[PDB]
């Protein structure tokens, strides 16, 4: 298994080995690699960090729950938007409501991501939290919801 | 999310075209089918190439490419080739008699009538783009079609799509693949008609890929297939920002944000290295340092000029591979130092930078070797106006007698739209100059 | 994309067979109309002079006319013969007599009615015809007087269809009124034809006794089947130079008026020869003047513009090196006022017999000395009204012959003004 | 059909005319200019 010198890797003093080496653990999806890549999250190299985040979602282990909800509000636009999708792949209701205040943010694909993440999450807590905010919101957070509820009724009405 | 649709107007715009497609591809894990299937695919995460790639619900990936040619064998060749199934029939647009080399017959006479269709073709491709960025496009400079049906095509897409940015890809032309004596008329016809349409033009000279391919890739009599593989490898390096993500041209927008202080003087000169030799023997990978240095060897650059003789507007490096940034900021102190580079007054001296570390491409096969790191210098100097002059001159002689210019009166075009054209090239040229001045 | 051909007069149908049995060889048709060939390359671009018949018949867009009957009983019999569309033989039981006057208004447009009609049925078969080529001389009835004719009703009817000849310039190297048809003949070939090859008998005769004892027409219609050959390989085969005839004379024809070329062939052969040339002793014959289908010295004038062909396999880097210095040693015969005004192109396929060749076509200003033969002839039996009652008896105008005379004048002082123009 | 075979002259021929001696529009110069 090259998964322990791709983790080694992970924390190597070039930023294009620790990049190909995120690229690697998350082919290598392997549990393994679920600490190391978190770690990577915290990396000073943007584009490290969007790959430990994609890496994570492929993963899906609930240890990244955390961790990926901080990436959130990550500097980076590719950050908070593959951190994201990465939340929605893991399906875990506690970034409900850190992926609804993502709907506010400055950059488009963050918007979109985190739209798309909260329909790939489902269950109760969205649909109470879509509920709230097609009543109470305004903009894109308001045809979000809208949306959801559209697209999630049993019946034709 | 934000879409680039890319036409490809007459031979070299349709061979260009079908050669940079077939490296997107490979770069970003797509087969000739459409396909992009987990084993092919860069497991990065990285879905930027969606700005060039729409999807259909069978998961099949296809280019928002348009290509038009005025005569079918050049299409027909890719209808039936490797990636005949990579794109729609509608999207491939076919004229049944050329412009025989002359610009008015591509721009009045025989442009017109294909010109809806064309429209129609690339309105139907964006009305799949929820939030279209604008065009590339790609076509020569000597040809009938190339010149006179791209910019008609550049002058109907400004009232079409009015707040969109057009970027080129230009053949400039050169007397060792030459097919017309009347390049010169057609080059300075286009650039005086297009000049206003687009935002941002990357000139490609057929001697400048000539002279690489015949010196750095060792072919002794370079043909179309040659020139074509390097010119992809180039332009695609120019276009990779817009399809992966990175810090550096993410949008069309930025080409002139970052490219063009001045609206007229917006040709950019590229200058990309490595170009290796598949067939050279062992060598060690060249440097950060190496292949930055080499970005200001007159001999690496897409067309023929000196910008020792000449002054600077703006200076942009596009990395790819292995490039540690920490590396890259020490050879740029290097040429900020060591090297004599000018800036015009007015602008700032900085040299922006983008480093994408995911390994360089090449065509499996072809004329050139897999390298480890590379990099494409954008800079917009003064000196590419020699550029211009030579084209001005071959221009100024044939015209001082009329020569060949029946041809283009008798094809729809009116006697002083050769002269008007050339009162706009005398103005460019000064241009260069009023901004060059201490 | 298709080019109709036409053949007028007995010396036009003469060298219209011996065109049809040289590019029928090299395309792999046999005289019966089956594909024979061996090579897809020679079916490509065979739409250009040839029709999909029942089968895999293929019939030469090719339309035979003459007002003696002898031309087309002689056409029918011998090789090829039965590869011709049976209704696209035009032939009047009369005779043109050999006068101009006869064949463009009395015998001729009795004739023209129907001619184009057959044009008329092969250019509805067209997908997207290409133009015209006709094959003629100048110094008969027929060929001269019915050819300048059919171009004028074709450049009404198809305005923007290329009109091209291959006129053979007639030399007294025995007809008394020879000089009246040639000169009568320009007139029509300066304002109808796009592109205009001089086939001067003159130099076939000088280039079959002091070059290759008593030529014979088959002798110098030799010279001139390997020369319509090379000029045409361009529009036959798969190229990226001249591939058509617009674009042919887009590059060609720098002045409307000025489309009179110079057709140039090495290495020159005998009919029925028992050395292999190479790629510079092929350039070195290619701008002499021992090699020229028009009697005129190259040395004398400046090519305006020019296009080359080498057939057969050779490096393209050699013709190159060899491109390049004919006009670095030469450029003093060269038009420095029109950039990189010589176009030279390569087909691997070699033309009938030999190995290797170099086909030449340039619009030189030498060919003023081709021109002021015709007027020094003309106006020689002009000086004292020699014969005139032969063509005004057919209802010619008198300012007719005064205009011909006059418009050919014009032309070769257009050349010389050409000629001795300074870029500077 | 390939074996067919081969100045004072025209000055003599032009002396043996003399002793045994409907308008047409014809073409006019510088009407192929009209196609440009
Ligand atoms: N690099 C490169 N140059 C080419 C290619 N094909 C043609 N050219 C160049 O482009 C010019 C001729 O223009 P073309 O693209 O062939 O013409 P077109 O747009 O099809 O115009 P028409 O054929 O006249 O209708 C010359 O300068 C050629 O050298 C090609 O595949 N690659
Ligand atoms: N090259 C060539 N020239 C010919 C041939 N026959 C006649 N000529 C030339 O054609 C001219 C006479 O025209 P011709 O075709 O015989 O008369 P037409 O039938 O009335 O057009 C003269 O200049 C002849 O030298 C031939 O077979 N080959
Ligand atoms: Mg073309």
């Amino acid at each position: 298994e090259k998964v322990e010198m791709y983790i080694k890797n992970l924390q190597d003093d070039s930023p294009p080995v620790r990049f190909n080496a995120a690229v690697a653990l998350g082919k290598i999806g392997d549990e393994r690699a679920v600490e190391p890549l978190i770690k990577a999250l915290k990396d000073e190299d943007w584009q490290v960090r969007k790959t430990a985040a994609y890496a994570l979602g492929k993963i899906g282990d609930e240890r990244a729950v955390e961790p990926l909800i901080k990436a959130l509000k990550d500097e980076d636009r590719y950050v908070r938007s593959r951190a994201a999708l990465a939340l929605g792949k893991i399906g875990d209701e506690r970034a409900v409501e850190p992926l609804i205040k993502a709907l506010k943010d400055e950059d488009e694909y963050v918007r979109l991501s985190a739209a798309s993440a909260l329909g790939k999450i489902g269950g109760e807590r969205v649909r109470a939290a879509m509920e709230k905010l097609a009543e109470t919101g305004t903009g894109f957070a308001r045809k979000v919801a809208v949306n959801y509820l559209e697209t999630h009724k049993s019946l034709i009405s | 999310m934000r879409e680039c649709i890319s036409i490809h107007v007459g031979q070299a715009g349709v061979q260009i075209g079908n050669a940079c497609w077939e490296l997107y591809c490979l770069e970003h894990g797509i087969q000739p089918d459409g396909q992009m299937p987990s084993d092919k695919t860069i497991g990065g995460g990285d879905d930027s190439f969606n700005t060039f790639f729409s999807e259909t619900g069978a998961g099949k990936h296809v280019p928002r490419a348009v290509f038009v040619d005025l005569e079918p064998t050049v299409i027909d060749e890719v209808r039936t080739g490797t990636y005949r199934q990579l794109f729609h029939p509608e999207q491939l647009i076919t004229g049944k008699e050329d412009a025989a080399n002359n610009y008015a017959r591509g721009h009045y006479t025989i442009g017109k009538e294909i010109i809806d269709l064309v429209l129609d073709r690339i309105r139907k491709l964006a009305d799949q783009c929820t939030g279209l960025q604008g065009f590339l496009v790609f076509h020569s400079f000597g040809g009938g079609t190339g010149s006179g049906f791209t910019s008609l095509l550049m002058e109907r897409l400004s009232v079409d799509y009015g707040k969109k940015s057009k970027l080129e890809f230009s053949i400039y032309p050169a007397p060792q693949v030459s097919t017309a004596v009347v390049e010169p008329y057609n080059s300075i016809l286009t650039t005086h008609t297009t000049l206003e349409h687009s935002d941002c033009a990357f000139m490609v000279d057929n001697e400048a890929i000539y002279d690489i391919c015949r010196r750095n890739l060792d072919i002794e009599r370079p043909t179309y297939t040659n020139l074509n593989r390097l010119i992809s490898q180039i332009v695609s390096s120019i276009t990779a920002s817009l399809r992966f993500d990175g810090a550096l041209n993410v949008d069309l927008t930025e080409f002139q944000t970052n490219l063009v202080p001045y609206p007229r003087i917006h040709f950019p000169l590229a200058t990309y290295a490595p170009v290796i030799s598949a067939e050279k023997a062992y060598h060690e990978q060249l440097s950060v340092a190496e292949i930055t240095n080499a970005c200001f060897e007159p001999a690496n650059q897409m067309v023929k000029c000196d910008p020792r003789h000449g002054k600077y507007m703006a200076c942009c490096l596009l990395y790819r591979g292995d490039v540690v940034p920490k590396d890259v900021n020490a050879a740029i102190a290097t040429i900020k130092t060591k090297r004599s580079i000018q800036f015009v007054d007015w602008c700032p001296t900085g040299f922006k930078v983008g480093i994408n570390y995911q390994p360089p491409t090449v065509v499996p096969g072809g004329d050139l070797a897999k390298v480890q790191r590379a990099v494409c210098m954008l800079s917009n100097t003064t000196a590419i106006a020699e550029a211009w002059a030579r084209l001005d001159h071959k221009f100024d002689l044939m015209y001082a007698k009329r020569a060949f210019v029946h041809w283009y009166v008798g094809e729809g075009m009116e006697e002083g739209e050769f002269s008007e054209a050339r009162e706009d090239m005398a103005a460019l040229e000064k241009d260069y100059e009023e901004v060059g001045v201490d | 994309r298709e080019i109709v051909h036409i053949q007028a007069g007995q010396c036009g149908n003469q060298i219209g067979a011996k065109f049809w049995e040289v590019i029928s060889d090299e395309h792999g048709i046999d005289p019966t109309g089956s594909y024979h060939g061996d090579s897809d390359l020679q079916l490509e671009r065979i739409n250009v002079y040839y029709n999909e018949a029942t089968g895999n018949k293929y019939v030469p867009r090719a339309i035979l006319v003459d007002l003696e009957p002898g031309t087309m009983d002689s056409v029918r019999s011998g090789p090829f013969g039965q590869i011709f569309r049976p209704d696209n033989f035009v032939f009047g039981q009369s005779g043109a007599g050999n006068n101009w006057a006869k064949g463009h208004y009395t015998e001729g447009a009795e004739l023209v009615d129907s001619v184009l009609d057959v044009v008329r049925k092969e250019s509805e078969s067209c997908d997207c015809l290409q133009g015209f080529q006709l094959t003629h001389s100048l110094g008969g009835g027929t060929g001269s007087g019915m050819g300048t004719l059919l171009i004028s009703k074709i450049r009404e009817e198809y305005p923007d269809r290329i009109m091209n000849t291959f006129s053979v310039m007639p030399s007294p190297k025995d007809t008394v009124v020879e000089p009246y048809n040639a000169t009568l003949s320009v007139h029509q070939l300066v304002e109808n034809t796009d592109e205009t090859y001089c086939i001067d008998n003159e130099a076939l005769y000088d280039i079959c006794f002091r070059t290759l004892t008593t030529p014979t027409y088959g002798d110098l219609n030799h010279l001139v089947s390997a020369t319509m050959s090379g000029v045409t390989t361009c529009l036959r085969f798969p190229g990226q130079l001249n591939a058509d005839l617009r674009k042919l004379a887009v590059n060609m024809v720098p002045f409307p008026r000025l489309h009179f070329f110079m057709p140039g062939f090495a290495p020159l052969t005998s009919r029925g020869s028992q050395r292999a040339l190479t790629v510079p002793e092929l350039t070195q014959q290619m701008f002499d003047s021992k090699n020229m289908m028009a009697a005129c010295d190259p040395r004398h004038g400046r090519y305006l513009t020019v296009a080359a062909i080498f057939r057969g396999r050779m490096s393209m880097k050699e013709v190159d090196e060899q491109m390049l210095n004919v006009q670095n040693k030469n450029s003093s015969y060269f038009v420095e006022w029109i950039p990189n005004n010589v176009k030279t192109a390569v087909c691997d396929i070699p033309p009938r017999g030999l190995k290797m060749s170099a086909t030449f076509i340039g619009n030189s200003t030498a060919i003023q000395e081709l021109f002021k033969r015709i007027s020094e002839q003309f106006t020689a039996m002009f000086r004292r009204k020699a014969f005139l009652h032969w063509y005004t008896g057919e209802g010619m105008d008198e300012m007719e012959f005064t205009e011909a005379e006059s418009n050919m004048n014009d032309l070769v002082s257009e050349y010389q003004q050409y000629q001795d123009a300074t870029a500077d | 059909i390939e074996e067919r075979p081969i100045e004072d002259y025209l000055e003599e021929q032009i002396q043996l005319e003399e002793q045994e001696l409907p308008k047409q529009p014809f073409l006019k110069r510088g009407e192929g200019l009209a196609r440009f």
